[PDB]
């Protein structure tokens, strides 16, 4: 319709009014910055593995920054699995459980940050908007804890007290938020697979697939937090996510460069 | 017209070396600060047994507070010992491990805060700990912190372990406080000969009192930190720190009125 | 000269004694930024204009970075407006209201970085001290909240409650303490005129006056906070301002090189 | 396509310079925040006396605190000085060295706090005396917090020396606060003609009671920030500020109460 | 006269530490009329006086 049309109902309408909600979504859409990719480097997955599984991906992430503009995200892991299980035991909220997964990624986020300190990238408390860092081509990168700021006002799941959102949801949702080109998921398998490949062995790969077709199949497990794939259907900037196997080297950097190594999950 | 622009002052000009020229002016032992307070260090082991060890200790604690006016202190636990897994592995120096292993306490005391909270009790942090605590036990009975102080990269060189941890941090700040004690709240009785949880178990005799001099010139196992032992050969207030097993209920409450129920370790402050 | 008499005035009398303050005016001048320019963006003035306004001027002070050393200081507008009317109905003195209205200056800051954020320009919390992405090419700008930090010790007017000191004066005081070579104010008008050109018809333009020269005028509106002005006869540093029309594409631009574009009001 | 939009309220459009429309909205007396509050300013001079100085000091606050609410300010004193002597010799600009020179009043007021922390005072930050004094006031009888208004940077230009110091700061919170009083508590009886400690002592003759603008109108030295008189002409609340010796005990504790013990300073406030 | 001076009263409880005395009135007047026409002592008035101010 107009411009004109959305203020006059955004003064005199409730935020609900539907006719409000469509006005809104009418508008145009800044990508604050759209040449950077979110990378995720697994806490249970790659960081609780240590050198073995860490010391290959910072020399990748060196390389990698040459060409590509990097937002590095840490997940948490075990110790935060270990905080989970005291906190649930005690009945303990998902919004107190979520403090204590952050305090998780920000370790992870200090260890990895010292590895790459002499490379110039550095742990950001801000990241998305820290601009100078990726701005240079010297730096081109930084590293941020992964788990999102909702604290104790985090939404809890519909069973239990543990928190649905976490380093999944939180590296992803700043993706979708700067508008960034790509967000790619690195862990310790190839993809994701019909079942855990870790329990099951007879776990197929899964080259690609949807949101509607990954929720029809009623995955008892993934490799992925589930409400991020109703986030990724929701998002306007990141349609689609990549998960690829970060013991594997090479297969970041192929990622960043777009090519499809891993299991590629798409909104739609 | 390159000399020193010196602010008048008793130890002026000093570099702060010279022990006898700084005696005159600071070779006073210190003022209690709160002379009124009792702190009370949570072992991070006890907080990884779960609820059936914090909910019998919530329930100690929450009758305590009418009693007393806690400071209470909460260890690393297991948990840091994975980062320190995890970050030795990666090589990283004593100075990066020193902050990973305190933030485990920290979530141990926001842990304990929560079950306290319905009794006014909140996690303070150190900065408010450091210059505000007396301001936050006038407006609440007690408060939560982490015990680990605040060394981060300026800890200590030497061991490839950070030195300073929960117990030695809870007694400077005890210390420096002139707290009227330190209760350490530990997994086991006490000190023993050996770890009774070791290899040798059956050699482990209980002691119900000792030195920290003696403690310190000992080799072997022990269930506080060996910094701990230096800190209170330094130490200018407390005589005496006592370790009890917070896992018998009763045990923290006796200590608390200075009953003997764990192992007793006289600091370095010759008592009058 | 004597150093030691002013050492010896500063330890042996008051600082109110008028041979002390004497003795200091003596003192070396040190101009921390001499390179830089501190500009301020409009805040109901352009801000609160919106894309129309925004726009063309984020692409000026992208192209402008590359000769120009940049402090961007933001106005707050209507937004604060509204706040000192909520504020002042309930009969909150100067020094609340102050901090309302450092809300709406660090929400256009917020605002105008996020365009700016994919350009390598960051919005800091110490601007004239964040010497690192003024130093480099890459960057040589950066975006700050024009609002000066009095809060509760807001002084106030002589009568009322609206604090005098706002983001005129926060973006100036900037300039003049970090010994800034230039100040231009971007706004919505060729410069200075008479009274508000946009409710009296009969209000004529005025290229160029002195302080004395203004306030003999008496003028009962000004583009610019009233108070500015003896902060700019009491400068050391910034001894005279522009104010520039930031609707006519190219007027921060030819400002920015030296160019007598809109209104330059000087100390003297 | 390029118009401002606006939120209706009653300024909307207005620049705020023009006065008449500015006034019908925004130009009556504001209200009084803290009305029972009581602001005493202790000046860095007084502190720079050391333990002869403070302790009475403390002992006399300590008196005070079941009588008033108070929020104790501290000064910045002899080592202000010598950052600026350092400060000027490099060159810095006044925005510079305001912030340095209140880090001394900051210091000075965790000193002053420190000797009332066995009462539950504690020092407390800027934004925290902004935003939350009341529910600190609340917690605890007193609070002490930096005189210095935190202007830093963004401090007036004109002089070398930074004008809106220690007592500006208290004044101007004491007067936005509506706080019952503000006392200031000097090395010396009040203010003179002249400095009483300066070459022009033998002529200096003691003032019991001024006004703001007469003292503005003055020329020489005074034992307060002339910066100070200038906000007392906008003052909204406070009517008279009282300058005492705080080497003498008991001069604040009457001063708090009403009685003419050092030098009156009426403000610019409308007493009917 | 009351409801005025509560109100300045319950504005000053957060600024000093109260010891709040009332006085008399006219009701002593009367127990004094009484207690006069009655011929009771001055010891006997004291009392009832009190009382009044007690109400
Ligand atoms: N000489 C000893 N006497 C008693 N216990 C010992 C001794 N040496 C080792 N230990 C062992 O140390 C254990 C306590 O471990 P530790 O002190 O590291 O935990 P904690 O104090 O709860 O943790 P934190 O220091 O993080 O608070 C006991 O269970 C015991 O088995
Ligand atoms: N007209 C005057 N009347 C009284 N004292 C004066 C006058 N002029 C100068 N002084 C001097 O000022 C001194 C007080 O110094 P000053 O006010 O700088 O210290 P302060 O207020 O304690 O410090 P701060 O302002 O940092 O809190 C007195 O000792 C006195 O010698
Ligand atoms: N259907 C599935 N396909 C692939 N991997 C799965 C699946 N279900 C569970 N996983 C497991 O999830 C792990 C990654 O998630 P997680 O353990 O939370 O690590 P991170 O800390 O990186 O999130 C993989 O190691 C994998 O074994
Ligand atoms: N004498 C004057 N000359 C020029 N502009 C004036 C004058 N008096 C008032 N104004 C108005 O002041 C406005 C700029 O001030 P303001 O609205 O506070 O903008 P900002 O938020 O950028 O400070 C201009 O839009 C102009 O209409
Ligand atoms: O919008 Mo302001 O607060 O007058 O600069
Ligand atoms: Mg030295
Ligand atoms: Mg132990
Ligand atoms: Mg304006
Ligand atoms: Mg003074």
């Amino acid at each position: 319709n107009s411009t004109a049309e959305l203020e006059e109902l955004l003064m005199q309408r409730s935020l609900t009014d539907p006719q409000l909600q469509a006005a809104a979504a009418a508008a145009a859409d800044f990508r604050i910055l759209p040449d950077a990719t979110v990378i995720k480097i697994g806490g249970q997955s790659v960081i609780d593995r240590g050198r073995a599984a860490v010391y290959p991906l910072v020399d990748e992430i060196v390389a990698a920054r040459k060409n590509h503009k990097l937002l590095i995200g840490t997940g948490a892991g075990t110790r935060a699995r270990h905080l989970y299980s005291i906190a649930a035991g005690l009945g303990l909220p998902a919004g107190v459980l979520a403090q204590l997964g952050s305090s998780v990624a920000d370790q992870n986020a200090a260890m990895l940050g010292q590895l790459l300190a002499k490379h110039g990238i550095p742990v950001v408390g801000g990241a998305g908007l820290s601009a100078v860092p990726l701005s240079l081509a010297e730096v081109n990168a930084v590293v941020f804890s992964g788990m999102p700021p909702y604290k104790l006002w985090m939404r809890p799941a519909a069973e239990g007290v543990i928190p649905p959102y976490r380093t999944d949801a939180g590296c992803f949702l700043l993706a979708e938020q700067f508008g960034c080109k790509q967000m790619i998921f690195v862990k310790d398998e190839d993809g994701l697979y019909t079942a855990n490949p870790k329990t099951s062995k007879d776990a197929t790969f899964i080259p690609r697939i949807s949101v509607d077709e990954m929720k029809a199949k009623g995955l008892h497990d993934s490799i992925l937090e589930f409400p991020v794939l109703d986030l990724l259907q929701s998002a306007q900037h990141v349609r689609e996510v990549q998960v690829v196997n970060g013991l594997v080297p090479g297969n970041l950097t192929r990622a960043l460069a777009g090519e499809h190594v891993g299991t590629i999950i798409t909104a739609s | 017209t390159n000399s020193i622009k010196h602010v008048i002052s008793p130890l002026a000009r000093q570099t702060l070396q010279d022990r006898d020229l700084t005696r005159p002016v600071a070779g006073k032992r210190p003022i209690r600060l709160l002379p009124w307070l009792q702190v009370v260090k949570i072992g991070g082991r006890v907080m990884d047994r779960g609820a059936d060890a914090i909910l019998p200790l919530v329930e100690e604690l929450r009758k305590l507070l009418p009693e007393h006016r806690l400071l209470i202190l909460t260890g690393a636990g297991v948990r840091a010992r994975h980062v320190f897994s995890v970050g030795l592995d990666l090589g990283l120096p004593v100075g990066s491990l020193a902050p990973l292993a305190a933030s485990e306490a920290g979530q141990n005391g926001h842990i304990l805060a929560a079950m306290l909270a319905s009794e006014g009790v909140s996690y303070v942090e150190h900065p408010t700990v450091a210059d505000q605590l007396a301001i936050h036990l006038s407006a609440t009975r007690a408060v939560v912190g982490s015990a680990f102080p605040p060394y981060h990269h300026h800890e200590f060189p030497g061991s490839r372990i950070p030195p300073h941890r929960a117990d030695t941090g809870a007694f400077l700040l005890a210390d420096a406080f002139g707290a009227a004690g330190l209760t350490i709240v530990e997994n086991v009785d006490g000190i023993y000969t050996a770890d009774p949880n070791g290899p040798d178990r059956g050699q482990a005799r209980f002691l119900p009192e000792t030195s920290a001099t003696d403690l310190a010139k000992s080799e072997g196992p022990l269930p506080v930190d060996r910094a701990l032992l230096d800190v209170m050969a330094t130490a200018r207030h407390i005589e005496r720190v006592q370790v009890v097993n917070g896992l018998v209920p009763g045990r923290l409450t006796a200590a608390l009125r200075g009953e003997h129920v764990g192992t007793l370790i006289r600091t370095g402050v010759r008592p009058a």
